[PDB]
């Protein structure tokens, strides 16, 4: 060889870093930003309470997307804005542009009182668009469950702009439930996608009253290094209790058990 | 003081440690030389004589010993010559002594004689030992020394039935061990660890000897521990005069009468020093210093010393070498081994064919280990704590018969096992340590140690030691081991943390305590005697002879250290010290200063594990590790893999800690030496380290991050983490089955419910489904349940119901099992509340209530989180969910009624000149309140509430009343209620001279004995009860007009129907309402209470309209109170109290200078410790006295008459206390000083707030818990004595305000805060307390059927309460049919538990009735279970024997409690006392008070506290007797009866049968009546009959006491009995046989009962029995109270036709010897 240099490589797995600087997210808790709309008005007015927020920030990774259901109901006289009452963890797993969900939506006894609003996923990238794949996820859910109404439910994105987080929601136009539901092109710019397939919506962070998280019976949420035991068939209770941070030791058991090997 | 200076600590250090070397040089013995050699040099020591042989001493015979302490020394004849010389001073005096000697000369039976004679101290007189006396401390520096002396003093002493035993591990579950070791061994540091919390209740106070062996170690790194523990036990023998005897044994060594003075040894009586002389064994000694300073040459030179060395000694003596690894132990043995092999020399190690070569043989094919296996043959061995403990008794027993010739081994060996060997070698002096991170040299006591190892005892003319080192180290092993190693102080480095440790406790609060306590320092000896080697010039010595200067310079550097830190407030102008809770965790988890620093600034509540392995690896203890670059290969791939990642390079140590951590979780196994033993290092630090953190954000309430901490905690004690199958958990399982399990990767707690077969299948291995099945169940598994009970709307109650879902097994739980509960908020990030929870094996099946307040607000929350997570338990969890969707708010409160701006009302109002003269000269006119209210209560009759906080007058508002009924009707009656027996007296007396002294009405106190209580309201105008007494009677209102004739019923503090015996106040209320509108003459009713936010409930309940309820708020006291609440932030209650002490002073100083003060305190105890802590504080406000507003001299006609020296003195500095252990003169003359202003602060303790009859312009509440000793746990001040205790900050003729300061625990401020500032929510419990009432009401006919019962709630105030707060009750709607079932199923629970006891009969499901049994509980009081136990147990043949067992077992004696300390005492007494009992548990309540009975029977006199036990025995025991009586009676057997009414009578004068009836004779010798027995009388009568002259000439006695004993005999009852047997000739079988019996009174009832031993006034009650005597058959009985005649009917039935003989019997309850026995027959036909 060059026999005067004899280099061993040395392991730098990639998610050790991803999970320093997913314990630094707390800091972006503290100055969440909500794009206002200038598009302008569209029906519903949704209010996110921050605690939830503030957690779904904190259990959240920079690089995979994760992804919560939307539940909630209007103020007694107030059929105009929707409260966003539960945030819903199924099991998951996530890449840098989508969230991979089960086929079968949340059911719950405390559920059953409010009503499905939609869904909320992390994003590395702030993006001047809904994605795609964003408007296909939301569009084939519509397909396959009529209580998703396409005016009543949205799409929040919440964005990891330096610093901070920056939430934005959109809903889906009549014209975009049809190009998604049919839509099989995963990447960035399939054919037939464009603008019109969706509008943004009035989203008020509020401290007046406190959501609630669910998450499985039995499982945690994130799968994303137990992949191979994820599947669009599978089945989940859920539970009244609150989510574990991406990085906790249930989501990861083999990195502790074969590191004690041996 | 000033000016100080501040030192540097490090520059004072000397670095070395035990290897620092004082003396310039070093002394031989003559005939010691040296010999230069190959690069190494030799010296040797020649053996010394033995000193012959003093001038009068010889041995001294076991014989010769005192009698007592021979059987410690059973088998030996005489004592050696060290035991000979100390006998004396160890057995015969308890002086503290030092005993220096060489190593193995005796000195463990010197502290064995100590220990005996301190033995001795306690035997009784049965010849067992008061092992609840005393302990006993020996302190041994190794632990493996430690379990050497627990089993050789334990097999010593055993014959005195005396616990030895070492202190095993955790002990915040583990502590029981302790009160019951006499002689606990332990290391310094755990004796430090221990005292350092002591908290209590401790058991360190019956520490009486400590034993300080090897005290030599003070010259250690670990010498510090010593001086903090000999300090701390000196200066505490100043402060609580308890004297310690302290007994050092020491290497011999100089400075060791500097030692002696450390432990104030007398010189001249307590120090004896023993030079090497008095070696057991002589010594050779061989020192072999290397010069060759290349690491491999000198490498194999130590092996060629080593080999020529065992060769001069192969086949000759028995070789023991040393080494400092388990690793080279077998490497060098076999290096040696294999070089004789080389050499072909092993044959002159065994014997061509002995007995000993096969011995080995047969032994070492047999012996199971490979090390061993491979040397045994040849006649070597090795010895470590890496291997078995039945191969190393295997070594150890081979060696001790001479088998093996070479034996390798470490230290340990030399500490922990009695082998010595003619030859040892210490083969190097280098050891590798963690803490300091390098290779350092032995420690001198592991050398001595060794060395003195050399020499067998028995075999051996001499032993041969032989060192080798490197040569720059000879001087010092020289010195070591020739008398001439100073001993100093190496404790200036850690006195920073040691100086905390005292602040934490207490015992040092300023600059000043802490000189003091410096002064008992060993090191402060030494820098009085060499200034110049501590960093003292001689110049400075000089001009600060006592190193004053000094001393406050150390303690100022310290303090400022502490304070830069956190630990510690340092105010420097005054020297004071503050306690922190970071101090206390610093000291108490035995942490450096410096960590806890760090732990604070890093710790915060968002922390990753990624952080927090990050805080735990900058810990100072960590702080001399460093990365070598031999192991950095080995960490970056360690690190490359680890679970949890690391953000620093592996060139930072911290990063090498961090991966160590991890590797040890995962169990690794790593190659580097070093390595490894850094691990260990790391690890056995971690364990306190983390339970620090742990700690730290556990009272911070973070909710996330104590999850996180108390895991680690957990993974690094079971060495796995989460992500494992909790079952490997259970270490008796096959890690392969686990592994197993964990490889399929399903959650764990399907496992549960699922079967034993489909285990198996699932895993795949059904050969054993129904073992993990097994371990599923023992694994500790909780189910939580919850009753949310709303308080307000922003208060909110929880009773957490806990119930054990798993097998348990001592074998794998121990006796307990400990949680923590925690109430997190929505979001699982703040603990909003938190306590431990320990599950006892006696009560692993059964359900434990928990209950706590947490706070609410609106919009309401979505839910809360109860997790049970476990104390030990990896995965050991569960979760209730508490959501709030459900939760029925009660309704806020309405406004007060406005307080109306009116004309203050003059006295003049009352317009009555004899009704003003009560009031006239106390002040012109009422106040606001009593304004308002007077036209209603004075000029109406409409039932009434006053709410109005605690001092507004309230009471004169019922006087109010009471005064419009005397005009109405001049023998009306008044009925008040007050729920406090102290405050009904306070009420008597005011009211006796208001209403009966200058109105010339009756006044009257219900003393709760029945009729004359009775005679009390028949004649009195006012009658004054609290709520029990007047249940008694009020039951009986049907047949008793003087119940329902009542015009006016008071109540008092009525809000009390909410706190714990408030049942009873809401049902005598509810019967006086149901009385009223029976016989449709109302009855009037006044209802005074504290402000309450629901008035309206209790108002509408008693019948008040609207416009007659006065419901104000507590802004409206006339005598404004400026309240504040300050928190405090320590969780451990004796620190807390110790950061409370100053802020008491300061806050008088601040509120009320000069006017007087009241603080209340936990407990009886804490009222001296805070009266002396206030007058020290005074007195270094240089304000000594100001206090004291009297006199030096007016003060002590007052003092002279107390018992209580410290009283006398803080009295006369002006500070009083109250507790309920002074004499009720004592209190009286505290309160009588200080309500004349002579002393301006009195300490009184909680128990007493309600009994106080003082008032104060500033009122300190100094804490809010107290601790319960049932319990073994602090209970929260019931919030009504806390509005009692503001109330005492109210001087309406004196101050323009009250002031009050409540310091709580900083969790506890908002609830003060609500339930203060605002009116108070008061509930029902009666739904809880129904039985005994429900019994009553079906007594009297009441109620009939189960629908009566159900109205019978309508008339409660828990019933009005159930609409209101549905909740609280566990109702979900107000709706009718809701609270009709709520109140049915209340029904009929209640009349099933009755009618399942038989008190009641229950037929159609529908209508009840009352049973004998029910009326007896009924009339007379007692507790339905109480009377069916009573109803089980007795028997026909039941005697004064179980009378009093069956008595004792009454619930009403449940409460009794149990002292630790009287343990030892009740055994005592249970043999001084008559009857024995049956296999007594001394724990039990009710065989406590079954020998209070017996003790006052015999009337012996006890303790004050087992005599206010022996007072509340006492008021309960007639109606259990006399209910036994009407049991035994109703059930027909005559002997039982007749003796439970000589029961009643034995009890009332406190005498047995047996006794002689003049023992009830006042004044009277129970000498002097066998004086009487010797000249004609045995009776009372005898004594009345008998000549006056010679009467005052008989009894040896006073005159005054002729009076006396006249008053007894002219109220002895003297009665006449007449009977006749009505018609005693047509009597018929089967037919009516009335017998009339006729009892008049010599006398009079010229007052009532004389028993000055019984606590109760008592009135004489009689039976008339007519028995069989022959056939134990009682066929009638009357109960009678006499006057002058009375005249009595007994009934019964004629038997079969006689030829009937019966038995009269006329039987008293309170006097003996007024018997009377009548036969009598009838012939029937």
């Amino acid at each position: 060889p060059l026999g005067s240099m004899t280099q061993t490589f040395s392991s730098k797995t990639e998610w050790r870093v991803r999970a320093i600087s997913a314990a630094n997210l707390h800091l972006r808790t503290n100055h969440i930003y909500v794009s206002s709309d200038d598009i302008k008005e569209t029906g519903y007015t949704y209010i996110l309470p921050k605690n939830v927020l503030k957690k779904f920030i904190c259990i959240s990774d920079l690089r995979a997307q994760i992804a919560g259901y939307l539940y909630g109901v209007s103020p007694p006289d107030n059929p105009q804005v929707k409260e966003i009452r539960c945030i819903v963890m199924v099991p998951q797993w996530g890449t840098h542009q989508t969230v991979h969900l089960p086929g079968q939506l949340p059911q719950h006894e405390y559920l059953k009182e409010m009503e499905p609003l939609g869904w909320i996923h992390t994003q590395p990238n702030e993006s001047p668009q809904l994605s795609p794949q964003d408007v296909t996820t939301h569009a084939k859910i519509m397909a396959d469950n009529p209580s998703w109404d396409g005016e009543k439910t949205i799409i929040i994105t919440c964005s990891f702009t330096p610093g901070s987080c920056t939430l934005t929601a959109y809903k889906l136009t009549p014209s975009g439930y049809e190009w998604g539901r049919q839509n099989t092109d995963k990447g960035n710019n399939p054919k037939g996608y464009l603008p019109s397939h969706y509008e943004r919506v009035q989203m008020l962070l509020s401290d007046r009253f406190l959501g609630f998280f669910m998450v499985p019976a039995q499982s945690s949420w994130n799968y994303n290094f137990m992949g191979v035991r994820h599947d669009p068939n599978m089945k989940y209770e859920l539970q009244l209790a609150n989510p574990k941070e991406f990085y906790h030791e249930v989501h990861r058991p083999s990195h502790f058990l074969n590191f004690a090997l041996l | 003081l000033a000016p100080r200076q501040v030192l540097d600590l490090e520059d004072l250090v000397f670095t070395q440690g035990s290897h620092f070397m004082a003396n310039k040089r070093c002394q031989l013995p003559d005939g010691s030389f040296r010999r230069q050699r190959k690069g190494y040099e030799e010296v040797h020591v020649p053996a010394l004589k033995p000193k012959p042989f003093g001038s009068e001493e010889q041995l001294l015979p076991v014989e010769k010993l005192p009698k007592y302490a021979q059987a410690g020394f059973e088998g030996f004849k005489t004592l050696n010559r060290i035991q000979s010389k100390l006998y004396r001073a160890a057995l015969e005096t308890d002086e503290n002594l030092l005993l220096c000697a060489p190593t193995g000369a005796g000195k463990t039976n010197v502290a064995l004689m100590c220990m005996l004679r301190e033995i001795g101290k306690h035997i009784n007189m049965d010849g067992t030992i008061n092992v609840d006396d005393f302990k006993i401390i020996y302190i041994a520096p190794m632990r493996s020394l430690v379990q050497e002396m627990v089993g050789s003093f334990g097999k010593r002493l055993a014959t005195y039935g005396i616990t030895v035993a070492e202190l095993t591990g955790d002990h915040q579950l583990c502590k029981e061990e302790i009160s019951a070791t006499q002689i606990i061994v332990c290391t310094p540091e755990k004796w430090d660890i221990i005292t350092r919390k002591g908290g209590e209740r401790t058991y360190t106070q019956l520490v009486r000897l400590i034993i300080l062996d090897e005290i030599h170690l003070l010259h250690d790194d670990r010498g510090p521990v010593l001086e903090a523990l000999v300090a701390r036990a000196i200066r505490n023998i100043e402060m609580t005069q308890e004297d310690v005897r302290l007994i050092g044994l020491s290497a011999t060594l100089p400075n060791y009468e500097d030692v002696a003075t450390f432990l104030r040894v007398d010189p001249a009586k307590g120090l004896f020093y023993f030079d090497n002389s008095f070696r057991p064994v002589p010594l050779e000694q061989t020192y072999v210093g290397i010069t060759e300073k290349k690491a491999i040459k000198r490498f194999q030179i130590m092996n060629e010393i080593v080999y020529e060395k065992i060769m001069e000694h192969a086949g000759k003596n028995q070789v023991l070498v040393f080494v400092h690894s388990r690793k080279e132990t077998g490497k060098t043995a076999r290096a040696i081994r294999d070089m004789c092999l080389e050499k072909d020399t092993l044959g002159l190690f065994l014997r061509e064919g002995s007995a000993s070569t096969e011995v080995l043989r047969t032994e070492a094919e047999q012996c199971k280990n490979l090390e061993l296996k491979d040397l045994l043959p040849y006649g070597f061995a090795i010895h470590h704590a890496g291997m078995t403990r039945v191969d190393r008794t295997l070594v150890e027993d081979l060696f001790a018969d001479k088998h093996i010739q070479v034996l390798v081994s470490t230290a340990t060996l030399a500490w922990g096992v009695n082998l010595p060997a003619h030859t040892v070698i210490i083969k190097g002096t280098q050891v590798y340590s963690p803490e300091k991170g390098r290779w350092t040299e032995l420690g001198a006591l592991d050398i001595l140690q060794m060395l003195g190892r050399a020499g067998r005892p028995q075999y051996d003319t001499k032993g041969e030691g032989i060192l080798i080192t490197s040569h720059g180290e000879l001087q010092y092993y020289l010195s070591l081991l020739n008398q001439q190693l100073p001993i100093e102080s190496q404790m200036v480095s850690k006195l920073p943390d040691m100086l905390n440790a005292e602040i934490v406790l207490g015992n040092v609060q300023n600059a000043k305590d802490a000189v003091n306590w410096l002064g008992y320092a060993y090191l402060y000896i030494r820098m009085l005697r060499s200034p110049t080697l501590y960093g003292i010039s001689h110049d400075d010595l000089k001009g600060d002879p006592l190193l004053d200067q000094r001393r406050l310079d150390l303690v100022h550097t310290a303090a400022l250290m502490l304070d830069k830190n956190n630990l510690v407030k340092y105010d420097k102008k005054t020297g004071n010290f503050q306690v922190t809770e970071l101090g206390r965790i610093a000291s108490h988890y035995y942490i450096t200063n410096d960590t806890v620093q760090t732990y604070n600034q890093l710790l915060k509540p968002t922390l990753s594990e990624i952080e927090l392995f990050r805080v735990f690896s900058l810990s100072s203890e960590f702080k001399n590790i460093t990365v070598r670059e031999e192991e950095k290969l080995e960490l970056q791939k360690l690190l490359e893999r680890v679970p949890i990642p690391v953000k620093e390079s592996i060139e930072e140590p911290s990063a090498k800690i961090n991966v160590l951590l991890q590797a040890f979780i995962s169990q690794l196994k790593l190659e580097g030496f070093a390595l490894m033993a850094d691990m260990v290092y790391v690890t056995q630090s971690a364990g306190r380290l983390m339970r620090a953190i742990f700690e730290i954000v556990l009272n911070r309430g973070w909710a996330q991050l104590t999850d996180k901490t108390l895991n680690l905690c957990k993974m690094i004690d079971k060495r796995m983490w989460q992500s494992m199958c909790p079952l490997r958990q259970f270490r008796k399982l096959p890690e392969e089955v686990v592994k197993k399990i964990e490889k399929k990767n399903f959650p764990f707690e399907r496992l549960y419910d699922l079967n034993h077969n489909e285990i198996g299948e699932l895993i795949r291995m059904p050969k054993m489904g129904k073992t993990i099945h097994k371990y599923v169940h023992l694994f500790p598994k909780l189910e939580l349940s919850v009753h949310l009970q709303p308080i307000t709307r922003s208060t909110l109650k929880v009773e957490l119901t806990i119930t054990p879902d798993f097998q348990w097994d001592e074998k794998v739980h121990g006796s307990s099992e400990a949680f923590w509960i925690l109430v997190e908020d929505v979001d699982s990030e703040v603990i909003l509340h938190h306590e431990y929870f320990l599950l006892k094996a006696k009560y692993a099946q059964d359900e434990h209530l928990i209950t706590f307040f947490v706070p609410v607000f609106e919009p309401l929350p979505p839910q809360y989180f109860i997790r049970v997570v476990s104390d030990r338990w990896l995965s050991c969890e569960t979760q209730l969910p508490v959501s709030f969707r459900h939760l029925i708010l009660p309704e806020k409160y309405p406004p007060p009624t406005e307080l109306l701006d009116l004309q203050p009302l003059p006295v003049s109002a009352l317009r009555n000149s004899a009704f003003e003269s009560l009031y006239q000269d106390k002040f012109p006119f009422f106040n606001p309140i009593q304004t308002q209210v007077f036209n209603t209560v004075y000029n109406s009759d409409d039932n009434v509430f006053v709410g109005a906080p605690t001092g507004s007058g309230k009471t004169i508002c019922a006087e109010f009343a009471i005064l419009r009924m005397l005009l109405q009707s001049s023998e009306g009656r008044c009925v008040y209620i007050t729920p406090m027996e102290a405050l009904a007296e306070q009420v008597y007396m005011d009211w006796y001279e208001k209403f009966q002294d200058r109105l010339n009405k009756k006044v009257v106190l219900l003393t709760g004995e029945t009729s004359t209580d009775l005679k009390l309201l028949g004649k009195g105008n006012i009658i004054i009860s609290t709520p029990e007494k007047w249940d008694i009677l009020s039951r009986r209102w049907k047949q008793r007009k003087n119940v329902q004739n009542i015009n006016l019923f008071v109540v008092d503090e009525v809000h009390l129907i909410g706190g714990e015996n408030g049942p009873v106040l809401e049902v005598i209320c509810s019967r006086m309402r149901y009385i009223s509108s029976q016989i449709e003459r109302p009855i009037r009713i006044v209802a005074l209470s504290s402000s309450l936010s629901n008035a309206k409930d209790v108002a509408h309940w008693l019948g008040c309209s609207a416009t007659s309820t006065f419901n104000f708020h507590p802004n409206v006291r006339p005598v404004p109170l400026e309240l504040h609440i300050q928190g405090f932030n320590i969780s451990h209650t004796q620190t807390r109290l110790l950061s409370m002490a100053k802020p008491v002073y300061h806050a008088i100083t601040k509120h009320s200078p000069k006017k007087p003060v009241i603080v209340f305190v936990p407990s009886r105890k804490q009222t001296r410790l805070t009266a002396i802590d206030i007058l020290t504080t005074c007195a270094a406000d240089i304000q000594r006295q100001r206090f004291l507003h009297c006199t030096e001299k007016d003060l002590i006609p007052y003092l002279e008459k107390l018992s209580d020296s410290t009283l006398k003195e803080t009295l006369l500095n002006g500070v009083g206390y109250l507790h309920e252990g002074l004499s009720p003169m004592e209190r009286r003359l505290v309160e009588q000083l200080f309500s004349s202003g002579a002393i301006q602060v009195v300490v009184a303790s909680r128990s007493l707030c309600w009994g106080m009859n003082v008032a104060a312009h500033l009122v300190i509440i100094m804490d809010t818990q107290y601790y319960n000793g049932k319990i073994h746990a602090y209970v929260d001040y019931p919030i009504y004595d806390v509005l009692q205790m503001v109330g005492h900050a109210n001087r309406p003729l004196q101050d323009d305000e009250g002031r009050c300061v409540i310091m709580c625990q900083g969790s506890k401020k908002d609830f003060f805060k609500k339930f203060l500032y605002e009116p108070l929510p008061v509930e029902s419990h009666l739904d809880h307390c129904m039985h005994d009432h429900f019994n009553a009401e079906i007594v009297t006919k009441t109620i009939e059927n189960k629908q009566d019962a159900v109205d019978y709630l309508t008339w409660t105030f828990l019933y009005r309460r159930m609409t209101q707060n549905p909740n609280y009750y566990n109702l979900q709607g107000i709706s009718h049919r809701h609270l009709s079932d709520h109140l049915s199923e209340l029904v009929e629970q209640t009349l099933s538990d009755l009618e399942q006891s038989k008190c009641i009969s229950i037929e159609d499901e529908m209508d009840v009735a009352p049973l004998n049994l029910g009326m007896i509980a009924a009339y007379y009081y007692i507790n339905y279970t109480t009377i069916e136990l009573f109803s089980m147990s007795l028997n026909a043949k039941t005697k004064v024997r179980g009378l009093i067992e069956i008595i004792s077992n009454a619930a009403e004696y449940e409460n009794i409690p149990i002292r630790h300390h009287e343990d030892n005492l009740l055994r005592q007494l249970a043999q001084k006392v008559p009857h024995k009992l049956n296999n007594p548990k001394f724990n039990d309540p009710h065989v406590k008070t079954n020998l209070l009975l017996q003790a006052h029977l015999s009337r012996m006199q006890l303790s004050a506290e087992l005599q206010s036990d022996t007072e509340e025995i006492l008021s309960k025991a007639i109606r259990l007797i006399q209910a036994c009586v009407d049991v035994l009676s109703s059930n027909g057997w005559l002997s039982p009866a007749l003796a439970a009414m000589e029961l009643a009578q034995m009890v009332t004068q406190a005498m047995w049968s047996k006794d002689s009836y003049l023992k009830q004779l006042p004044h009277f010798t129970s000498e002097h009546i066998k004086r009487c027995t010797d000249k004609g009388v045995e009776s009372v009568f005898d004594i009345m009959e008998m000549e006056d002259e010679e009467r005052n000439a008989l009894l040896q006695l006073t005159d005054s006491q002729i009076a006396d004993v006249a008053r007894f005999c002219n109220r002895y009852p003297n009665i006449e009995l007449s009977y006749e047997v009505v018609d005693k000739d047509s009597i018929r079988s089967g037919g009516p046989v009335v017998v009339l019996v006729q009892l008049e009174r010599e006398e009079e009832v010229t007052g009532p009962v004389i028993a000055p031993l019984f606590p109760q006034k008592r009135e004489e009650g009689w039976w008339v029995v007519i028995g069989d005597a022959k056939s134990n058959s009682l066929i009638s009985i009357k109960r009678l109270t006499l006057q002058q005649k009375a005249k009595v009917k007994l009934d019964f039935v004629a038997p079969a036709t006689g030829a009937h003989n019966y038995t009269l019997y006329f039987m008293s309850d309170a006097y003996m010897g007024c018997d009377q026995e009548y036969k009598f027959s009838v012939d029937v036909k």
